[PDB]
């Protein structure tokens, strides 16, 4: 699922169900 | 950064797990 153009929301939830209790930082400005 | 990677482009794995603590 995360083969693909992932935009917004969708990409914040590919980051959140890939990285499980890891966590993750969005930055989409830099 | 990501959106250039994975909205504009096309996301693999490799690239989002490089965004995981």
């Amino acid at each position: 699922f995360v083969n693909q153009h992932l935009c917004g929301s969708h990409l914040v939830e590919a980051l959140y169900l890939v990285c499980g209790e890891r966590g993750f930082f969005y930055t989409p400005k830099a | 950064g990501i959106v250039e990677q994975c909205c504009t482009s096309i996301c693999s794995l490799y690239q989002l797990e490089n965004y995981c603590n």
